[PDB]
């Protein structure tokens, strides 16, 4: 409804309709591919 | 016909008798450098990948 | 003499000196950003000049991308050592050299004298019709500086293409990167005249083609077909540089170096076909939108391989060389920093995530990360490498632990919280705010003071 | 994929037992900022500049042969600063090959 | 595992210790440090050892801080920043214990996933 | 001529005067100024004060100052 | 204790590497041939056996 302090609120907050249910999920749905693909990355950055 | 160069007319870079025998020794340095080289290279990409 | 030099080198020099004088001024522009939006209020602009605050952020983006990093890392260290790499005497067009860099400082007070005459006001650095054609005579102004900047960029590139006819040895991968840049100048540039024309007759010639029956969607189209190519002409060049400084303080040759190659063509030609991933929000069709997000998704994979193939480049290395040098730390930075924008760039590439994603403080961090740290420090890390060559001297860069270290952790503090607030969602482009959204705000104006304080540490 | 040169194992044997790897320092030397006299002029400071160049700089080994400084790329083949004409002479590119014309020997 | 089972042409140290050694350092002073794993004077060479009479292929390693201050410095003679220790202490320990080197390994990783699980859950 | 070899020779061997770098550094202080200056006048023209008064267009308590 | 040494010992046995099947052409080293070079050498990385 309306933004709160000092939140994250990662991928959305507050849906009310099925369509936000939708943008929120499909954010963390990739938001752990997303860690995957920077850990792995950044774990080689070395000599 | 072509121009002809000859190789025995050039002036050499100065190296003294001592260091025109060890070339030799030299090249047998650069083949170990070389195998060492090579083996290694098989080690490390092993590791990290 | 000073102005009539064609050396290309001497050139080269200019246009970092001029990228570094007008960036003074584009940094400027950032304080009073920041400044502004520490908290809920007003601090520094009234309620009555809130048209300054929308000059300052269109100049603020047009000038960092056009006038600063553009000509710093496409005009800047390519002038210097292009030739140099090519090993031949010096460049294809030396007289055409000399006309770029004067133009380029010649549309510059173009456009600073049009802040102090005409009327502040602003649009945006995107010149979206119809606002752009309905406001005061900077906007022409600002048209002319575009239109300027223009030729010299496209006469640059014409000079970049033409070592392929000289070159007298090995196409590095750097020389490369600037190619491709000047090929997508080539073809993205006529197209980008053509609007920029058509926003002038709007302007100044009583057209009608963003009024009612003629589309405003239109402009949007041509613009982002050469917006899009715009940000990778930034960015390959940055890439080239990147290259150059892992093989060399690593000792390493580049591995896979005609799959980086082909990566940098690879991009290219997907840049220049999925413009529409900044029109999404706009109402275009199913089909297209999933054509633009499919194939938007796609660049990921050119520019993941050369992510990857840096990374090697780095592993290995010799253990007694030192690490510190400021240059190598830039170098590895970047690989850092721009998986981190890349990667949010895909998370906005998902149109149904960009609907909540667009025209938010997100987006903003997003090319921040890529251009305000990725870009910036590839270009310092270019010129580092090149002290010796260039000369430079009267500054403590080159060993500078503590200039690394704060940069990095400050420039963080900037834009990490601007990914936040795009969820709890503040918009761009505006300076007042809610309340509730004061505390991130305020966290990355404290980051933005302190970057400024670190700059002047270095000389 | 290049992995060095092939050897031979009839290449890795010595001519005595003694011969262990060569233990010359590779390390040119230490080094700061190139310190100019106050007493040379625009062109003595020039000559000093030229005399301190890196690039220039190689290490003989125990044949008399030496192992000059080598860059991947040009760009560190130029005296440092850069001068306004450089490569005067074109830069030579050595390729190599097996092809071979009789003109070339004589018997 | 280089020296061990892929190149018999390198000197091969002896492991004086398999942890680092804490030592107090001086910038502008310059140590040596034993590569045979030999000497009683560790981590520095003592004149005595197989580096310090050049035997075998065994050099002293030349070592200067930047900074004065406590560094940690390699005992197992093999780390890969030696003199300096980064961990390849306990790395080359495994390859001598590897019963114990799984438990060690279970230990911490049993710790790291309760922390992060506690905090993320 | 030994004097020509390098670009910028002067200023590569260190004899260059000084003025030069203090003029290069006066052109980044004036393009700074191009922000500044602008934005006192407008809010001057618009408002009769230079710079505001954090929150001096909301609603303050009777002691806020 | 004993338990710890008997499984210690076992686990030790069966991990002792095997030489390594070189993926490259390399020659076969002289036979009779020492130590040639010293530890001054840039530092290779100890790894584990697989
Ligand atoms: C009734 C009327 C009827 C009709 C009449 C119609 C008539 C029609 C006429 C048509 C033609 C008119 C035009 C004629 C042009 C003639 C050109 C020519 O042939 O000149 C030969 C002539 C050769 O001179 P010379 O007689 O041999 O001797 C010259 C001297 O010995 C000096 O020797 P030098 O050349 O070696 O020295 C030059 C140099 C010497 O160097 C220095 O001064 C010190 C070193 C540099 C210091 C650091 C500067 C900052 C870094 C810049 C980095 C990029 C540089 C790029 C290259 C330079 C580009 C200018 O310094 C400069 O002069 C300029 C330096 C750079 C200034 C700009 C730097 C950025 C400042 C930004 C500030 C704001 C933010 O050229 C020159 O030397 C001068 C050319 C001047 C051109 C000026 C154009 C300026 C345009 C500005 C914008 C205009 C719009 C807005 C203006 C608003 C004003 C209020
Ligand atoms: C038993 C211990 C482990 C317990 C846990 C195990 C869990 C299971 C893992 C799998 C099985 C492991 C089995 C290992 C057995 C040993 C095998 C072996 O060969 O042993 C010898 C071998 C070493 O032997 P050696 O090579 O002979 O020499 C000994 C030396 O010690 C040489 O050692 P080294 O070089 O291998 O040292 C390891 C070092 C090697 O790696 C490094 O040092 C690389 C460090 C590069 C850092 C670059 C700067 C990054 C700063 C970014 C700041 C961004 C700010 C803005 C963000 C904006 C976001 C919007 O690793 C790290 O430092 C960890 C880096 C991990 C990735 C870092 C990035 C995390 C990102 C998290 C998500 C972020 C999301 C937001 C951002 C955007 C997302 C799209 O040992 C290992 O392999 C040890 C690996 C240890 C890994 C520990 C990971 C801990 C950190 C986790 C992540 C942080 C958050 C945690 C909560
Ligand atoms: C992002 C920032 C931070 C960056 C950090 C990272 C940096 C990393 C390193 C980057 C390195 C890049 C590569 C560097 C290569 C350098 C090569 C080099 O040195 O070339 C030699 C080159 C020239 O040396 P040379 O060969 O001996 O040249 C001899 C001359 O050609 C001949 O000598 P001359 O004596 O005969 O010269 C002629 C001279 C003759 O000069 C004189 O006679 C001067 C007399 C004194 C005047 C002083 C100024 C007075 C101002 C008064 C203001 C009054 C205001 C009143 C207000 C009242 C209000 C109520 O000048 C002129 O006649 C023309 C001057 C034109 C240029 C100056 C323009 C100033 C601004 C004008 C604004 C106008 C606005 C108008 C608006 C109108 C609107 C209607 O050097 C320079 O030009 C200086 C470069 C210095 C910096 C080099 C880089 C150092 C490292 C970076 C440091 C950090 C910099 C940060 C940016 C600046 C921050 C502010
Ligand atoms: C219950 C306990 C069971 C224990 C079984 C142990 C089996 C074992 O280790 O066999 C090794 C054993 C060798 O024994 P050894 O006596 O030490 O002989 C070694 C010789 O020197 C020479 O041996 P070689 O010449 O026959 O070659 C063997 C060597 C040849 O090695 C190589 O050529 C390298 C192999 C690794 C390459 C990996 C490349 C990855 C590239 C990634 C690229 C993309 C990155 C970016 C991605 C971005 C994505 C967004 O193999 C390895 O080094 C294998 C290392 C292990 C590979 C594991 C791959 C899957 C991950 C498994 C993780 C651990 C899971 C534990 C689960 C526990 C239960 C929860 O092999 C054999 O007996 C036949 C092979
Ligand atoms: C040089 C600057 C630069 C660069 C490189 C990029 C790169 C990318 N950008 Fe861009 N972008 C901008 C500058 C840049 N951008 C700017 C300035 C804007 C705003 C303009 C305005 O609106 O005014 C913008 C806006 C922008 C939007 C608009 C969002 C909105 O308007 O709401 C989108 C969404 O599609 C987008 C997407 C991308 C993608 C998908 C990439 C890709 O190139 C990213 C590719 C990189 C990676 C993906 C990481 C590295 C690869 C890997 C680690 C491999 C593994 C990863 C995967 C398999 C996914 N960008
Ligand atoms: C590459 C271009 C570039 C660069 C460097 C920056 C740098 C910065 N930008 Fe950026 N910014 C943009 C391009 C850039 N920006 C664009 C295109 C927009 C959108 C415009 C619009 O909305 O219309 C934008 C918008 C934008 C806004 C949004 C205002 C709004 O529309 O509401 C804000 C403030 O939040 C901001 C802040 C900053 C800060 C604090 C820095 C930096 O100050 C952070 C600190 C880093 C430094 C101070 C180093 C920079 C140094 C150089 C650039 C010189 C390099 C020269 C050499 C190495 C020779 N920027
Ligand atoms: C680089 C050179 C090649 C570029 C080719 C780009 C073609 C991309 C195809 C995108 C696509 O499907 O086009 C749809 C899209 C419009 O979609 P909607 O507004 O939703 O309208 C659809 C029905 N009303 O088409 C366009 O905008 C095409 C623009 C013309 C591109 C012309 C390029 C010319 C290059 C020379
Ligand atoms: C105080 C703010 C910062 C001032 C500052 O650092 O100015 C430096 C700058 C260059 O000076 P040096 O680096 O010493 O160059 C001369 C040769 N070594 O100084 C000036 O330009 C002096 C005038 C500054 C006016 C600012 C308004
Ligand atoms: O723009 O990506
Ligand atoms: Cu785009
Ligand atoms: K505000
Ligand atoms: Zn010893
Ligand atoms: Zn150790």
């Amino acid at each position: 409804d309306i933004p709160w302090p000092a939140r994250t609120d990662w991928g959305g907050h507050d849906p009310a309709t099925p369509f936000a249910e939708l943008m929120i999920n499909t954010h963390s749905m990739f938001w752990p591919v997303a860690i995957f693909i920077y850990v792995s990355a950044i774990y080689m950055v070395k000599k | 016909k072509p121009l002809k160069i000859y190789r025995s007319r050039l002036p050499l870079p100065y190296r003294t008798d001592e260091e025109i025998s060890q070339e030799k020794y030299v090249n047998w340095c650069g083949r170990w450098y070389s195998y060492r080289q090579r083996l290694q290279g098989d080690y490390y990409s092993r590791h990290y990948f | 003499f000073y102005i009539l030099v064609n050396n290309n080198k001497r050139i080269g020099i200019y246009y970092i000196k001029l990228s570094i004088i007008i960036g003074i001024l584009g940094i400027v522009l950032s304080y009073i950003i920041r400044v502004e939006l520490y908290n809920s209020g007003n601090r520094i602009i009234k309620y009555d000049n809130v048209n300054y605050y929308n000059m300052v952020i269109t100049l603020h983006g047009l000038l960092m991308i056009f006038y600063i990093i553009m000509p710093g890392l496409y005009g800047g260290i390519p002038l210097y050592i292009l030739p140099i790499l090519s090993v031949i005497t010096d460049i294809v067009l030396p007289r055409i050299n000399n006309i770029s860099i004067i133009i380029v400082l010649i549309s510059y007070i173009v456009v600073i004298n049009s802040i102090v005459i005409e009327y502040n006001i602003g649009t945006g650095w995107t010149l979206y019709p119809p606002l752009s054609i309905i406001g005061t005579v900077i906007v022409n102004m600002i048209l002319y500086g575009l239109i300027i900047i223009g030729i010299s960029s496209i006469i640059s590139a014409i000079n970049f293409m033409n070592i392929l006819i000289v070159i007298d040895g090995i196409i590095y991968v750097y020389i490369w990167s600037i190619i491709i840049t000047s090929v997508l100048l080539i073809i993205s540039l006529p197209i980008l005249n053509g609007i920029l024309l058509m926003i002038l007759s709007d302007i100044y010639f009583n057209s009608i083609y963003f009024i009612l029956n003629g589309d405003v969607v239109l402009y949007q189209h041509l613009f982002w077909y050469f917006g899009h190519p715009e940000v990778y002409i930034l960015i390959l060049p940055a890439f080239g540089i990147i290259s150059i400084i892992l093989s060399v303080l690593n000792n390493k040759i580049i591995f896979g170096m005609k799959s980086m190659i082909l990566a940098i063509i690879m991009i290219s030609i997907l840049g220049s076909i999925v413009w529409a991933h900044h029109i999404y929000t706009v109402g275009l069709e199913l089909d297209t939108k999933i054509y633009f997000n499919n194939l938007t998704l796609i660049i990921s994979i050119p520019t993941g391989n050369k992510i990857y193939n840096w990374i090697i480049l780095y592993i290995g290395s010799y253990n007694i060389l030192y690490n510190g040098y400021q240059s190598l730390i830039f170098s590895i930075m970047f690989i850092i920093i721009f998986i981190i924008g890349g990667i949010t760039g895909i998370i906005i590439s998902i149109d149904i995530i960009d609907i909540g994603l667009h025209d938010t403080y997100y987006i903003v961090s997003h090319f921040h990360y890529i251009l305000s740290i990725g870009a910036v420090i590839s270009l310092l890390a270019g010129i580092l490498l090149l002290k010796d060559i260039i000369g430079y001297y009267n500054v403590i860069i080159k060993i500078n632990k503590y200039f690394g270290l704060l940069l990095f952790i400050n420039i963080n503090i900037i834009f990490t919280p601007q990914f936040i607030i795009g969820f709890n969602v503040m918009p761009r482009r505006i300076l007042e705010y809610s309340d509730n959204i004061i505390v991130w705000n305020l966290i990355s104006s404290i980051g933005s003071i302190s970057t400024i304080l670190i700059l002047l540490s270095i000389f | 994929i290049y992995e060095g040169q092939t050897v031979q194992e009839s290449e890795l044997i010595p001519q005595e037992d003694d011969w262990v790897i060569e233990e010359t320092n590779f390390c040119l030397g230490r080094n700061c900022y190139v310190r100019f006299r106050e007493e040379d002029d625009l062109a003595r400071r020039a000559l000093h500049q030229m005399d301190s160049q890196l690039n220039k700089m190689h290490t003989r080994l125990r044949d008399g042969t030496v192992i000059p400084y080598m860059s991947f790329h040009p760009d560190e083949m130029v005296d440092r600063p850069a001068p306004i004409h450089t490569f005067s002479e074109k830069p030579l590119l050595k390729w190599t090959w097996d092809e071979t014309y009789e003109e070339a020997y004589d018997d | 595992t280089w020296t061990e089972i892929w190149w018999e042409h390198d000197p091969t140290p002896k492991v004086a210790q398999y942890r680092p050694y804490v030592c107090t350092v001086e910038s502008g002073k310059v140590y040596w440090w034993c590569a045979c794993g030999e000497s009683k004077t560790q981590p520095w060479v003592d004149g005595h050892c197989k580096c310090s009479k050049r035997e075998g292929g065994f050099r002293p390693r030349r070592w200067e801080p930047e900074h004065d201050g406590v560094r940690l410095f390699c005992g197992c003679k093999s780390c890969f920043s030696s003199p300096t220790w980064n961990g390849g202490c306990f790395t080359k320990w495994m390859q001598s214990n590897p019963a114990g080197g799984m438990l060690y390994c279970f230990a911490a990783a049993f710790g790291f996933g309760t922390l992060t699980v506690y905090r993320k859950f | 001529n030994l004097e020509d070899h390098f670009d910028l020779a002067e200023y590569m061997m260190k004899m260059h005067n000084p003025m030069s770098e203090y003029l290069y550094w006066i052109a980044g202080f004036v393009s700074g100024l191009h922000g500044i200056l602008p934005l006192l006048h407008s809010n001057y023209y618009f408002s009769g004060m230079f710079l505001p008064r954090d929150n001096d267009n909301t609603q303050l308590c009777d002691d806020s100052w | 204790a004993a338990v710890r040494s008997q499984i210690e010992a076992a686990v030790y046995k069966w991990t002792r590497p095997r030489p390594p099947r070189l993926g490259v052409a390399v020659p076969r080293s002289p036979p009779g041939t020492g130590i040639l070079f010293h530890t001054n050498m840039q530092t290779i990385r100890y790894s584990l056996s697989p």
